RNA sequence: GUGAAAUUCUUGGACCGGCGCAAGACGGACCAGAGCGAAAGCAUUUGCCAAGAAUGUUUUCAUUAAUCAAGAACGAAAGUCGGAGGUUCGAAGACGAUCAGAUACCGUCGUAGUUCCGACCAUAAACGAUGCCGACCGGCGAUGCGGCGGCGUUAUUCCCAUGACCCGCCGGGCAGCUUCCGGGAAACCAAAGUCUUUGGGUUCCGGGGGGAGUAUGGUUGCAAAGCUGAAACUUAAAGGAAUUGACGG
């Protein structure tokens, strides 16, 4: 196609493109509210965290670092930050 | 591509367009500065300080929230490392490779990697002496560099 | 064995003979050549292990 | 991993804590009762090692047998001389759990 | 000739030449 | 077969063998005819198995790296 | 002129492929260059299957197979007619010849 | 200043005995007269006393080693083999 | 004795194949071979209980 | 053993079959237009030791970079030196055949070598006969690694994770098919394209065929040889890609 609209690509292909090859760079990661069961406090955790995140009120782990995304422990809740 | 490898990878970090601090970040500039001070006392290099702060405390960019970079903050407080982090790690790797090589004399691959690492060390040292981070007469001696790292 | 598979062979070395009977005991076993060669095929990985016990 | 961890912790004991390098000063610190960790190179003479271990048993302080030698312990301390025995008065870096 | 055998012939001739010159 | 019959042997297990080793693994022209003749001469046939010596790896095969030039 | 794009061998991202000996003449051939034929042949001839089965002591005895992998240098392959020369256009296909099941 | 191009320690032999023999004896003489690091006291004072005998100046430790080197590769492999056989002999 | 009678049906290979399914599926799993390396002194009573009762 | 033979081994039991023992090589099939490595090259298991690409990253430094005379490391095989080892194969050599001759091709034996450790040498059709870094310019289906997202099937368990498949997306690779992108003398090449519409940066290097990679000088090497490297003279072509024919044991 010779008349592709480069100025206004739809969010489908905008998301499917690589982070750097987008029109404006967009990180694919995010921050999440994590809720450990048996605890009241809420932890702000990076999605792609490289470190074992621990509760301060309890000696329990919230995520385990992996290749791309930290795997949250089972029974822990999480929600997005400001989309 | 890579300096000393035939790799042309693209894995990087896409810093977001919004330079503003997120609204849910309750932490203030002095609080983040205190956290950096405590981590540096515990002995973390600035890369590790940034990684810990992003992973656990929810701060996206220390420069965005405080206005100064992590190494700037450390140097202002006066507890920055004498050697730069990357040069220290390169010298660490060179010392480790030399320690392996003095036991494995037939590891010509290790000799080749050692040559590459030392070339990187000398180029980075030239840059740091140009920027006057390092003393003008600072020289990397392979024999004496063992006591500088680890 | 009455109704077992046929691709398995046993060595059965003889230790003692009494009268007109030689008496054997286990010495080893092996798969047959045709079975072993038929099992090996392309586009697949085979894992081989050995242990002294 | 333990050896690199102890080397890093030793490096951070240097430049940030109070220590003392050497046999005579180590014994002096132990019998003053202000030595919290005594590190011995495996190159150490057996009689000296046994005596320092007995002193540490009397003083209720820990002894770590560095998996190096006196040259490598000096290097881990960051010095250009061999150290065969050393004592940490206070770590400053949680080498010694409170 | 084959180029490799011309190379070999040249090498033989060069050894002979070196020997002759060394004899002086 | 006739010697075995007069010595009182009626059935035969079979072990076919080629040259083996680092040399050829295909049985020669005589295996088929020998086994068929044993079958047709009245001898009963039991198990049949290849016992060609197969190296897990062998010494260098003779012939040089340019082979047998013919 | 370059006769084949792949240079007559399957080596693409390698420096060195270990050699094998031609089963016909014992010539060292690169393993990826040699012509390989995996022959799975009945251990007895189809002319003699009936005689063997009749002389068998067993009733439902399935005759064993013979699994031989053959490696050829291209000289012995062409001489033995396992491969043939092809036209310039016909050299470009890699589909093996049909098995001819009927 | 550098005094010899290649003979080094065998310059004391002059033009005698043959270049290949001098080259052969050069490495042996260097390792013979070298001072090794003592594995007991850590100092670089372990030197040869007689053939096969290596004495340290500081700790006065004497070791039975090789003729020209402090230890031979044969003896090192032997020590490793004996350790392996001992740990296999016991359990 | 009860090693031989349990490798007669290749129970060892069957349980190996069952165990490995959580790593990568396997289908043709056998104890391909076993060879005797040493033997204990040839107790005739043990040989006779192996043969008879 | 061969096309056929013969040299050779054999009633002294050769070959064959069985059981053992020893030694040194070699790691089949799995093994692929699959992977890794700067290339050379790298394939039995397990452990140790450092190293690495790619991927992931809202980590850190902040221009630290690209190519690179001189110089430096590695560099198949063969070859050289010293020490072990020497099963097989096998330059030289011997013999048997073949032949008009046969110093060969074929066969029997067999030295150096081939194996290991240490030191040299620095050459290969060391090839993709194709410099590196960067951007742009078609389509398609695969494959390897990493990551991300989804119907389902499967493994345990009570469920999700996690493996194995299935369908996709992204990045970096090894490649493949196809195309009037374009280029080219063409073969062909998605690079060998974006070149008379000629300029992204930079290194090496060619100037008709021979003489000649020769002579000489220098330099390296234990040697073999490596690097650098002419001229006199001679010649009208030598070459490349395709077409038609002729010919092919
Ligand atoms: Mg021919
Ligand atoms: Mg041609
Ligand atoms: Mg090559
Ligand atoms: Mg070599
Ligand atoms: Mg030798
Ligand atoms: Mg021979
Ligand atoms: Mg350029
Ligand atoms: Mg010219
Ligand atoms: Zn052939
Ligand atoms: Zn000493």
């Amino acid at each position: 196609p010779l008349a592709k609209d480069l100025l206004h690509p739809s969010p489908e292909e905008e998301k499917r493109k690589h982070k750097k090859k987008r029109l404006v760079q967009s990180p694919n990661s995010y921050f999440m509210d994590v809720k450990c069961p048996g605890c009241y406090k809420i932890t702000t955790v990076f999605s792609h965290a490289q470190t074992v995140v621990l509760c301060v009120g309890c000696s329990t782990v919230l995520c385990q670092p992996t290749g791309g995304k930290a795997r949250l422990t089972e029974g822990c809740s999480f929600r997005r930050k400001q989309h | 591509g890579r300096m000393h490898a035939p790799g042309k990878g693209l894995s990087q970090s896409a810093l977001p367009y919004r330079r503003s601090v997120p609204t849910w970040l309750k932490l203030t500039s002095d609080d983040v500065k205190e956290q950096i001070y405590k981590l540096a006392k515990k002995g973390l290099t600035p890369s590790q300080i940034g990684v810990i702060l992003r992973d656990s405390h929810g701060v996206a960019q220390v420069r965005f929230v405080t206005g100064n970079k992590i190494l700037r903050i450390l140097k202002s407080k006066g507890l920055a490392p004498d050697l730069p982090e990357d040069l220290y790690h390169l010298i660490k790797k060179a010392v480790a490779v030399r320690k392996h090589l003095e036991r494995n004399r037939k590891d010509k691959d290790a000799k080749f990697r050692l040559i590459l690492i030392e070339s990187r060390i000398h180029r980075l040292a030239r840059y740091y002496k140009t920027k006057r981070v390092l003393p003008p007469n600072w020289k990397y001696e392979s024999s004496t560099a063992s006591a500088l790292v680890a | 064995q009455n109704d077992e598979v046929a691709f398995r062979k046993f060595k059965l070395i003889t230790e003692d003979v009494q009268g007109k009977n030689c008496l054997t005991n286990f010495h080893g076993m092996d798969l047959t050549r045709d079975k072993m060669c038929s099992m090996v095929k392309k586009w697949q990985t085979m894992i081989e292990a050995h242990v002294d016990v | 991993k333990s050896l690199e961890s102890i080397n890093s912790r030793l490096q951070l004991v240097m430049k940030s804590g109070k220590y003392v390098l050497g046999y005579k000063q180590t014994l002096k610190m132990i019998r003053q009762g202000k030595a919290k960790l005594v590190i011995l190179a495996n190159n150490c003479p057996a009689l000296r090692k046994s005596e320092i271990e007995y002193y540490a048993m009397l003083a209720k302080t820990g002894v770590h047998h560095y998996s190096g030698n006196n040259i490598e312990l000096g290097t881990a301390c960051g010095k250009y001389y061999r150290v065969c025995t050393l004592a940490i008065i206070d770590p400053g870096d949680s080498d010694i759990i409170r | 000739m084959r180029a490799k055998w011309r190379k070999k012939r040249m090498r033989r001739l060069k050894r002979k030449r070196r020997k002759m010159r060394q004899r002086s | 077969a006739q010697r075995c019959k007069e010595l009182g042997i009626t059935a035969l297990h079979i072990k076919l063998r080629a040259t083996g080793g680092n040399r050829t693994k295909t049985p020669g022209p005589g295996a088929q005819s020998a086994l068929r003749a044993l079958a047709r001469s009245g001898m009963k046939i039991g198990r049949i198995e290849d016992v060609t010596p197969i190296p897990s790896d062998s010494t260098r095969r003779k012939g040089g790296r340019r082979g047998r030039r013919l | 002129t370059k006769k084949r794009r792949n240079n007559g061998r399957a080596k693409k991202g390698r420096g060195h492929v270990q050699p094998i000996r031609c089963t016909n003449c014992a010539r060292c051939v690169p393993k990826d260059k040699a012509i390989k034929k995996f022959v799975i042949r009945n251990i007895v001839e189809a002319a003699a299957v009936r005689d063997i089965s009749e002389a068998s002591v067993f009733d439902a005895y399935v005759l064993p197979k013979l699994y031989v992998k053959l490696h050829y240098c291209v000289s012995c392959a062409i001489h033995s007619k396992v491969v043939r020369n092809r036209s310039r256009e016909a050299r470009k296909d890699r589909t093996p010849p049909p098995r001819f099941r009927p | 200043a550098k005094r010899t191009k290649k003979v080094g320690i065998v310059g004391k032999y002059g033009t005698r005995y043959g270049a290949s023999l001098r080259k052969m004896v050069k490495k042996i003489e260097i390792s013979q007269h070298a001072k090794y690091t003592c594995s007991f006291c850590g100092k670089t004072k372990m030197k040869r006393r007689a053939v096969g005998i290596w004495h340290c100046g500081s700790c006065m430790k004497t070791v039975a080693g090789g003729a020209w080197t402090y230890n031979t590769t044969s003896a090192v492999t032997v020590k490793s083999a004996i350790r392996r056989l001992k740990e296999l002999k016991d359990q | 004795k009860e090693v031989v009678n349990k490798l007669i049906p290749d129970s060892i290979g069957k349980d190996i194949e069952k165990a490995c399914q959580s790593i990568y599926p396997l289908h043709d799993v056998f104890v391909r071979k076993v060879k005797m390396l040493k033997k204990p002194k040839f107790e005739l009573g043990k040989l006779m209980e192996l043969h008879g009762e």
